[PDB]
């Protein structure tokens, strides 16, 4: 079978990478809502 | 991740493990290259309606979506 | 923390009152009641209810659950059982207006 | 006239970091993110000049 | 007076019943 072989996985398991990069910004965007409401603070 | 192996002591062709490898290198090219067309579409639709939105805030955001070229 | 002090000890003891079912813990007890002494303490922690020590109450109903205890030892268990559900009635409405 | 003035400025900034934030998608984007953070920080503040 | 109700009941909306 062998007929190198670190070259022809590098490329997908890059393409891997790059679709996690893609799913790590959402739940930042969504820790920052839950952020916001520690800052927010009628009056009776 | 390595297959090859498990496939040569479970007793698999490997020809199906580089054959799904390049499936998954065209499907994750697919993949990854459509995210980025409907991103784009994104990105000059919501600019596009920002621009009718407002003009003096049209001539920045064409900076916007003519930066990083 | 450091060591407290007597106007925060009183000042939490007096908003601990807002709290129901603290108040069926204390008035549910038969040592405290041998002797006029936490009656008149009671009777002493009116003072919140003027200024400026008012500028310090965050709990409106501790202080009015005061005045009305302390209007009820003037003049023994079915009472007590009478007062918690009437209250029990009253609170979850304002709680609504809270949030 | 007072917070009113800024406010604005801060709102329109805050879609333009959007943009960005749609554009970059690639592992850019985290620096992007922080800058959004501080925008929305400062539209509390002004809000907190509206309690009183 | 009216300025102690402007600072002080501005404490009373964020106060859950005490535990």
């Amino acid at each position: 079978w062998t007929r190198n072989f670190h070259v022809l996985i590098d490329l997908l398991n890059w393409f891997r990478t790059t679709n996690m990069n893609v799913n790590n910004c959402i739940w930042a965007l969504k820790s920052s809502l839950n952020s916001m409401t520690n800052a927010k603070l009628n009056v009776d | 991740p390595l297959e090859v192996v498990q496939y040569i002591e479970d007793g698999r062709n490997p020809d199906i493990y580089t054959r799904e490898f390049v499936e998954a290198i065209r499907r994750s090219n697919q993949y990854q290259r459509g995210k980025m067309h409907g991103l784009k579409q994104l990105r000059d639709s919501l600019a596009d309606k920002i621009v009718d939105e407002f003009p003096e805030l049209k001539e920045p955001v064409e900076d916007i979506i003519k930066r990083t070229s | 923390n450091p060591l407290p002090t007597r106007f925060e000890v009183e000042l939490e003891f007096i908003q601990s009152l807002a709290n129901i079912q603290y108040v069926t813990y204390l008035l549910t007890q038969q040592q405290i009641w041998k002797s006029p002494n936490f009656k008149n303490y009671l009777k002493y922690l009116e003072y919140w209810c003027n200024p400026p020590y008012s500028q310090c109450i965050v709990y409106p109903n501790c202080l009015f659950i005061l005045k009305l205890l302390n209007g009820f030892m003037e003049s023994x268990x079915x009472x007590x059982x009478x007062x918690x559900x009437x209250x029990x009635x009253x609170x979850x409405x304002x709680x609504x207006x809270x949030x | 006239q007072y917070k009113i003035q800024e406010l604005r400025k801060l709102l329109k900034s805050l879609l333009l970091n959007y943009l960005e934030l749609i554009g970059v998608l690639p592992d850019m984007y985290e620096r992007k993110v922080e800058n959004i953070r501080t925008i929305l920080v400062n539209i509390h503040h002004l809000l907190n000049e509206y309690r009183p | 007076n009216s300025t102690e109700l402007l600072d002080y009941a501005t404490k009373l909306s964020k106060f859950i019943w005490p535990a």
